[PDB]
């Protein structure tokens, strides 16, 4: 029957998250973060901040997946107000991270409405002498594994990332996603220095009840798909209810 | 909505495998793991689940035939643009030098530039990255499997095109270096002996029943002709007896065994007469003297000489007797096991004067039979190939196991049992 | 362990061996060894981790019982016999007597007198 | 220049403008110095003798940052600015390559692109040849002096000259760099000529918050209720309690006595107070006002606490399993060293040494096999390679690279003390 096969449609892409921003439904063991990312964040698009600030946590913790979901709530209520700017420090070496960069921002600019032309050395003079200089766009930018930057060698991109947040009346914002419990000795003392010492500790999940109440959330459905989502709410709960189910 | 295929043990794998794979980019997860050792089909129960759901897209590679991730990426770029070219010929689009991408980036700034183009696409569609054995990579590093699984997030997330990766890998032993990543993953365990016999021979007789040598042998011999069941017992029959009697040998193996069977099926034919093939039972007590050696290898009396024969026996005493006591058993007055120790030139040239049966002093053609033997690699050098013959820092070794020994010795008719004591 | 527990009940003036007379005789032969595994050095410089958790299932298992058990009242040793004897060999119970403890700190069960043992509202 | 214009749009819908962040704005890390007085004064004649004389010299700072020392030399060479030169913040973290500076200078000077080698043979043809002072900021300068000295060899021989129309102003970070990498006659280059820039007081850091504060201090903006928006429908005034700034003065001079801390740590307790405030009335992002000492409290005290205690706190149960049981290692074998695969065997002492009791069973069981008789009977605990995942790129756990995983080697990072008190709790 199509009920069936339509449920299990809906069942399985809000396992997947990948329902409609607007319909995703997050944790509560992490709801006071995100908005405490929220401000963090809006704050940092609409009342024009430049603070930076790292997440950090253990892998499959969100992360992305809060920012993302921070990304698209504001996408349907503010589209142009800024732009979006990700670099995985795995892909992206310290050298080629610049040109990441350079193309994420022209194609981000061909998208608001000649930047990698140039040799490295002179699209990185280029891009500082664009970001370090109605309203003006903030630039946000996400790091995965921002540690691998800080390595002990150099630390020089985020160095130069630190500095922007410092100087520049482009109001940025950073968000590094890393996993090193102790980030912070990583970083030299010119970073440290550099960076504005606010990094969030992503929360894991203290108790038992809490996990059940996010398969809670996650297998409920709150509209009518197919004739059984209540028959199908129903027999979820009664499951998830009885400790010796 | 999927049609899951059949295969003979692949059941719980096929289900869950059209269950995390479907038309529908949204509830297909970004990446997968078909894990397992080789010899239990994943290129194969892939394929029979492809070709059983058509109106998906798919690419296959083979990360064996390349060997770094520097070709890998290039062929990534070159296949996906083609098939790209080659799903929808009516949009007009400009290919990329896929051998211009050499960096994990601009392998994602090409694909970016390949997909803003294909915007004109009436609905979110998948396209399937197949990456077969993503594990056996020539170069592989602990930052290549990340560097993979990460693509998803770089790309656009709303692009009317989703790229969705399979790994293939083995060596559960590489795997579990990624499992905080909880990818989701599929595993394929070896087969039982049974199952094994069962996959090989629905799977050979196709072989083994029209191959041309029995069908040679049959008008070779009476014709007694028959029907093709009779082609299929003796043939399956085969099978079950040469499984059951080399499995011991070969292991849970598919591939070996599809070796022993057409290295031992020929001879087999050969011995089949006008009266077996209704009896299995004097058909196997006829061609036994087959049936109980592998047969696999296609002691030598060197061809080297008496003065090499004593060299290479003198260079064999310090396999055990450190130069503590060679001029203590050897005067003119157990690590037969271990890996040997390491001699030192006129070492060697003592002791070969010692056993040499005043009789010979000359040392031109020792030093040809030496450099001989180096050539041989019967006494190779731990150090360099180009400088051992100076006399800097250098070890020799012997390269010969203990049975050439013993034969080289019988042969030359010197004893060596004295000089090893324990 | 036989010479030593018929020893032990020759003591007490037992006529026959009982069963609960050589628990002690296996007591004392651990007195020496009861503290290595693979590597002796015994070592032991005296609350666990893996205590916490037995005291956490045995919390759970025990409130679904006194929530199952409607007659929300039975003894110590009437609740032992409910659990700790219906498979391999019984506890502490003074472990049980710091669980209910808790659950009299928590307050999830009530004591409410020895003889018996409710819980909580 | 150019894509500036391209950063600028015009949809905005009058952002809202609460009180704290119009001090935060102020309180901007960008927006006459007392720490710095003598200093100013003192670099000043530096460079007042060495161009209004038309003469090449080389000044030499050092010090950690955030001393306002790049703030300083940029202050006095702004007012000099008034009254030839060329500022050329050639920040060797700044530089992609080392050589980089080089193009940069090979650019100021004429203005081409071409190598490293005709840019210097270019540089110091000027330096010898040009017939008669351009301040060049060597911002960071270790970056660049790291390979071996060629960098800074040239940058001084290069000074050295004397009609040299090339003065240098170089910041380092340590005092000591020209004496532990720096040649000797490249040392003697460096000359004696370097300015140590110490710490900052507290004295000096409530100098500098209040003059950050001048003009907002303790007061009255014109609050609207209903909006939450401040200009500088209640006039409402804000007082910014100088105890709390007075604490944090000292906090921050005590151990490192720095201005961006400093600045920031005010900044943060601040926004706290900020959000507080908005909570307490609801006015989401479109009497009187304080800041109790309570706020920087909390704010200072989130500088300075980890976390690996509340972290591991909420590890699995497996996880704290696998951290007692090499604890127990650590002292038995007073190695602080142990071996993987005898951690397992630990493991499994740990469960077997406890009876058959039940719990002991169901542990056993899960442990082993997550219930499901059906498939049982795991060599090592299940989740295993998983939690010591978990736990290795975390940092806390720290193992080298064998595929052999039984004789592989294991250290804690963190002190096995806070370790133990973890468990503790
Ligand atoms: N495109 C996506 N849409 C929705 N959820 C996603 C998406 N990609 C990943 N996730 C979720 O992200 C969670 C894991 O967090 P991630 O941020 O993706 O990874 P992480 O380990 O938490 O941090 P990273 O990504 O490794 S730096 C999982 O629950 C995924 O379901
Ligand atoms: N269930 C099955 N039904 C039919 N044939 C099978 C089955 N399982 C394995 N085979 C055969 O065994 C072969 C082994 O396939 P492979 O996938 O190459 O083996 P493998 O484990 O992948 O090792 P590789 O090739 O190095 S990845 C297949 O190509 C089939 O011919
Ligand atoms: N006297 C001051 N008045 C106002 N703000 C100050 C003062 N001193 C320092 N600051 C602030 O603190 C920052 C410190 O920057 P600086 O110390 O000048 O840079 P730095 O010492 O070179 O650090 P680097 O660049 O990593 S070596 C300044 O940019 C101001 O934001």
């Amino acid at each position: 029957d199509p009920g069936f096969g339509s449920l299990q449609r809906r069942l399985l892409q809000q396992l997947y998250g990948t329902l409609p921003t607007d319909e995703k439904i997050i944790f509560t063991y992490l709801q006071d973060c995100q908005q405490e990312i929220d401000r963090i964040i809006k704050q940092s698009i609409i009342q024009k901040e430049s603070h930076s600030v790292i997440l950090v946590g253990p892998r499959q913790s969100y992360k992305t997946y809060l920012l993302d979901y921070e990304l698209s709530l504001l996408q349907q209520s503010y589209k142009e107000q800024f732009i979006t700017i990700r670099l995985n420090g795995f892909i992206h070496s310290e050298q080629t991270a610049i040109n990441g960069i350079a193309t994420q921002l022209e194609q981000q600019l061909q998208k608001i409405h000649t930047i990698s032309s140039g040799s490295l050395t002179e699209v990185f003079e280029k891009i500082l002498l664009l970001l370090d200089s109605i309203t003006k766009i903030t630039v946000v930018f996400i790091f995965d594994e921002i540690d691998t930057f800080a390595g002990p060698v150099r630390q020089t991109l985020l160095y130069n990332l630190f500095d922007m947040v410092e100087h520049s009346r482009v109001p940025v914002c950073i968000f590094g996603c890393t996993t090193k419990l102790n980030i912070l000795e990583y970083l030299e003392k010119r970073v440290k220095s550099r960076f504005s010492q606010r990094v969030i500790y992503m929360p894991q999940i203290q108790n038992l009840d809490d996990m059940v109440d996010a398969v809670r959330n996650l297998l409920t459905v709150r509209s009518e798909i197919s004739p059984w989502v209540s028959q199908w709410n129903e027999t979820l709960e009664k499951e998830l209810s009885d400790p010796r189910s | 909505n999927v049609t899951t295929p059949e295969v003979a043990f692949r059941e719980y794998q096929t289900n869950c495998l059209a269950s995390y794979i479907s038309a529908d980019p949204d509830i297909t997860p970004s990446n997968l793991i078909l894990q397992g050792y080789s010899g239990t089909g994943k290129t194969y129960t892939l394929k029979k689940y492809f070709n059983a759901n058509p109106n998906l897209h798919a690419v296959w590679l083979e990360p064996v035939e390349l060997v770094s991730w520097k070709p890998l990426l290039q062929a990534i770029a070159r296949t996906v643009q083609y098939k790209l070219k080659t799903l929808y010929p009516n949009i007009p689009t400009t290919d990329y030098d896929p051998l211009q991408v050499e960096e994990p980036f601009l392998l994602v700034k090409t694909l970016h530039n390949i997909f803003v183009q294909y915007e004109s696409l009436q609905e979110k569609t998948c396209l399937f990255l197949i990456l077969d054995g993503f594990d056996s990579l020539q170069d592989l590093d602990a930052a290549l499997f990340n560097k993979y699984i990460k693509l998803n997030e770089l790309l656009p997330k709303d692009s009317k095109i989703n790229i969705k990766f399979i790994y293939t890998m083995l060596e559960t032993s590489f795997l579990q270096r990624y499992s905080t990543h909880c990818i989701p993953t599929v595993m394929f365990p070896r087969y039982n002996v049974d199952e094994v016999s069962t996959i090989l021979v629905m799977s050979r007789c196709g072989e083994l029943m029209e191959d041309s040598c029995l069908r040679k042998r049959i008008i070779e011999e009476q014709i007694t002709d028959c029907t093709d069941d009779q082609f299929q017992n003796v043939a399956a029959n085969f099978i079950h007896l040469i499984v059951q009697a080399f499995h011991s040998y070969t292991g849970n193996d598919i591939f070996a065994l599809n070796d022993l069977i057409d290295f031992k099926w020929p001879k087999y034919v050969s011995r089949i007469t006008k009266e077996n093939i209704f009896e299995p039972l004097a058909l196997y007590k006829s061609a036994i003297k087959l049936f109980l050696s592998t047969d696999d290898n296609l002691s030598q009396t060197y061809d080297l000489s008496i003065i090499s024969k004593y060299l290479l026996i003198a260079s064999y005493i310090c396999s055990y007797l450190e130069p503590r006591y060679d001029a203590s058993i050897f005067s003119r007055k157990n690590p037969r096991y271990l890996q040997p120790s390491l001699f030192a030139i006129e070492r060697l040239l003592a002791i070969f004067q010692a056993i040499f049966p005043s009789l010979m002093k000359a040392n031109i053609e020792v030093f040809q039979n030496l450099s001989e033997l180096h050539t041989l690699k019967l006494i190779a050098t731990t150090m360099n190939k180009n400088i051992d013959y100076l006399s800097p820092k250098v070890r020799w070794k012997v390269n010969v196991p203990w049975e050439i020994i013993k034969e080289i010795s019988e042969s030359v008719h010197f004893n060596i049992s004295d000089y090893f004591s324990d | 362990m036989i010479r030593l527990a018929e020893a032990h009940a020759k003591m007490k003036l037992k006529n026959v061996v009982e069963l609960e007379d050589v628990q002690e005789a296996v007591r004392l032969i651990r007195s020496a060894i009861k503290d290595y595994a693979t590597d002796p050095k015994t070592g032991k410089i005296d609350k666990s981790v893996i205590q916490r958790k037995l005291q956490e299932d045995l919390s759970r298992e025990i409130m679904n019982v006194l929530k199952d058990q409607a007659s929300d009242s039975m003894s110590f040793n009437e609740l032992i016999k409910q659990i700790n004897e219906h498979s391999q060999d019984r506890v502490e119970s003074s472990d049980i007597q710091e669980a209910l403890s808790r659950l009299q700190q928590e307050d999830k069960v009530i004591v409410l007198g020895e003889g018996v043992r409710r819980s909580v509202r | 220049s150019r894509f500036e214009n391209k950063l600028k749009t015009t949809q905005k819908h009058q952002i809202v403008e609460t009180i704290f962040s119009k001090v935060k704005k102020q309180l901007n890390s960008s927006y006459y110095l007392p720490a710095r007085e003598n200093e100013f004064a003192s670099i000043y004649l530096s460079a007042y003798s060495a161009i209004e004389s038309d003469s090449a010299t080389t000044i030499y700072v050092a010090g950690t940052p955030g001393v306002g020392k790049t703030l300083t030399v940029r202050e006095v060479v702004k007012e000099l600015l008034s009254s030839d030169f060329l500022y050329v913040e050639i920040n060797g973290l700044k530089m992609v390559k080392p050589t980089d500076c080089y193009e940069t200078l090979w650019n100021k000077v004429s203005g081409e692109r071409l190598t490293w080698a005709a840019s210097m043979e270019s540089l110091e043809f000027y330096f010898k040849r040009v017939p008669k002072t351009i301040v060049v900021l060597l911002d960071e300068l270790d970056a660049m002096v790291t390979k071996s000295q060629d960098i800074m060899y040239n940058f001084f021989n290069w000074t050295t000259y004397e009609n040299a129309k090339l003065i240098v102003i170089a910041v380092a970070n340590t005092m000591d760099l020209p004496e532990r990498q720096l040649g000797n006659k490249i040392t003697s280059r460096i000359g004696f000529t370097r300015i140590m820039f110490t710490g900052y007081t507290h004295e000096e850091l409530k100098n500098i918050i209040d003059l950050r504060l001048k003009g907002l201090n303790d007061s009255f903006f014109y609050v609207d209720t209903k909006t939450g928006n401040a200009i500088l429908v209640r006039k409402v005034r804000l007082r910014m309690s100088a105890d709390a700034i007075e604490i944090a003065s000292r906090k921050v001079a005590s151990v490192s006595g720095d201005a961006r801390r400093a600045l920031k740590v005010c900044k943060r307790a601040a926004e706290i107070a900020e959000k507080h405030y908005m909570a307490k009335h609801g006015y989401g992002y479109d009497g009187v006002q304080t800041v109790h000492i309570t706020h920087v409290m909390k704010a200072l005290n989130e500088t300075l606490n980890s976390h690996v205690i509340t972290f591991m706190t909420r590890l699995s149960f497996t996880a704290k399993l696998f951290i007692y049981a090499l604890l127990n290692l650590m002292k038995k074998n007073g190695s602080q060293e142990q071996e993987l695969g005898d951690i397992v065997d630990e493991i499994k002492l740990l469960i077997e040494v406890n009876g058959s009791n039940k719990f002991v069973m169901e542990i056993a069981k899960t442990l082993f096999q997550q219930g499901s008789d059906n498939i049982s009977e795991q060599l090592r605990i299940i989740s295993w390679d998983f939690v010591l995942n978990q736990l290795l790129d975390a940092g806390i756990l720290f193992k080298q690279t064998m595929k052999n995983d039984r004789i592989c080697c294991v250290k804690l990072n963190i002190s096995v003390e806070e370790a133990k008190r973890a468990m503790n709790e």
